[PDB]
Protein backbone atom coordinates (compact mmCIF):
# COMPACT_ATOMS: atom_id res chain seq x y z
CA UNK A 1 0.00 0.00 0.00
CA UNK A 2 2.84 2.38 0.92
CA UNK A 3 4.51 1.49 -2.45
CA UNK A 4 1.35 2.43 -4.39
CA UNK A 5 0.88 5.57 -2.26
CA UNK A 6 4.13 6.69 -3.98
CA UNK A 7 3.04 5.34 -7.42
CA UNK A 8 0.41 8.16 -7.35
CA UNK A 9 3.08 10.89 -7.02
CA UNK A 10 4.96 9.06 -9.85
CA UNK A 11 2.14 9.05 -12.46
CA UNK A 12 1.38 12.68 -11.54
CA UNK A 13 4.88 13.59 -12.87
CA UNK A 14 5.15 11.04 -15.67
CA UNK A 15 1.78 12.10 -17.15
CA UNK A 16 2.88 15.78 -17.00
CA UNK A 17 5.92 14.99 -19.19
CA UNK A 18 4.34 12.28 -21.42
CA UNK A 19 0.76 13.53 -21.87
CA UNK A 20 0.51 17.26 -21.01
CA UNK A 21 3.78 18.89 -22.12
CA UNK A 22 3.72 17.50 -25.73
CA UNK A 23 0.00 18.35 -26.19
CA UNK A 24 0.86 21.91 -25.05
CA UNK A 25 3.84 21.99 -27.47
CA UNK A 26 1.53 20.86 -30.31
CA UNK A 27 -0.89 23.75 -29.51
CA UNK A 28 1.86 26.36 -29.79
CA UNK A 29 3.08 24.74 -33.05
CA UNK A 30 -0.42 24.76 -34.55
CA UNK A 31 -1.01 28.41 -33.60
CA UNK A 32 2.21 29.93 -34.98
CA UNK A 33 1.99 27.69 -38.07
CA UNK A 34 -1.62 28.87 -38.65
CA UNK A 35 -0.49 32.55 -38.69
CA UNK A 36 1.98 31.65 -41.45
CA UNK A 37 -0.69 29.86 -43.55
CA UNK A 38 -3.01 32.89 -43.13
CA UNK A 39 -0.19 35.35 -43.94
CA UNK A 40 0.60 33.50 -47.17
CA UNK A 41 -3.05 33.31 -48.26
CA UNK A 42 -3.71 37.05 -47.66
CA UNK A 43 -0.54 37.95 -49.62
CA UNK A 44 -1.55 35.56 -52.42
CA UNK A 45 -5.09 37.02 -52.41
CA UNK A 46 -3.69 40.54 -52.86
CA UNK A 47 -1.49 39.27 -55.73
CA UNK A 48 -4.39 37.58 -57.54
CA UNK A 49 -6.57 40.70 -56.99
CA UNK A 50 -3.86 43.04 -58.36
CA UNK A 51 -3.32 40.68 -61.34
CA UNK A 52 -7.08 40.83 -62.15
CA UNK A 53 -7.47 44.63 -61.77
CA UNK B 1 -5.19 24.49 -31.72
CA UNK B 2 -7.98 23.33 -34.04
CA UNK B 3 -10.18 26.40 -33.34
CA UNK B 4 -7.56 29.16 -33.75
CA UNK B 5 -6.31 27.45 -36.94
CA UNK B 6 -9.77 27.10 -38.55
CA UNK B 7 -10.68 30.72 -37.66
CA UNK B 8 -7.41 32.15 -39.06
CA UNK B 9 -7.82 30.27 -42.37
CA UNK B 10 -11.56 31.13 -42.66
CA UNK B 11 -10.54 34.83 -42.45
CA UNK B 12 -8.04 34.19 -45.28
CA UNK B 13 -10.83 32.71 -47.46
CA UNK B 14 -13.03 35.76 -46.70
CA UNK B 15 -10.14 38.19 -47.42
CA UNK B 16 -9.60 36.48 -50.82
CA UNK B 17 -13.30 36.72 -51.79
CA UNK B 18 -13.41 40.44 -50.79
CA UNK B 19 -10.18 41.39 -52.61
CA UNK B 20 -11.21 39.51 -55.76
CA UNK B 21 -14.72 41.06 -55.56
CA UNK B 22 -13.31 44.62 -55.43
CA UNK B 23 -10.81 44.03 -58.27
CA UNK B 24 -13.63 42.57 -60.42
CA UNK B 25 -15.94 45.52 -59.71
CA UNK B 26 -13.22 47.96 -60.88
CA UNK B 27 -12.78 45.97 -64.14
CA UNK B 28 -16.54 45.70 -64.85
CA UNK B 29 -16.89 49.48 -64.28
CA UNK B 30 -13.94 50.39 -66.54
CA UNK B 31 -15.07 47.96 -69.27
CA UNK B 32 -18.60 49.47 -69.22
CA UNK B 33 -17.24 53.01 -69.75
CA UNK B 34 -15.08 51.81 -72.69
CA UNK B 35 -18.01 49.87 -74.29
CA UNK B 36 -20.32 52.91 -73.90
CA UNK B 37 -17.75 54.98 -75.88
CA UNK B 38 -18.06 52.39 -78.73
CA UNK B 39 -21.85 52.60 -78.72
CA UNK B 40 -21.75 56.44 -78.65
CA UNK B 41 -19.14 56.78 -81.44
CA UNK B 42 -20.80 54.06 -83.60
CA UNK B 43 -24.16 55.86 -83.16
CA UNK B 44 -22.73 59.37 -83.94
CA UNK B 45 -21.20 57.95 -87.15
CA UNK B 46 -24.21 55.79 -88.24
CA UNK B 47 -26.61 58.73 -87.79
CA UNK B 48 -24.87 60.33 -90.88
CA UNK B 49 -25.36 57.35 -93.27
CA UNK B 50 -26.92 58.10 -96.69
Amino acid sequence: VAVQEQEIARREKELEARVRKPAEAERYKLERLAEAEKSQLIMQAEAEAASVR
Amino acid sequence: GEKVKQVLLAQAEAEKIRKIGEAEAAVIEAMGKAEAERMKLKAEAYQKYG
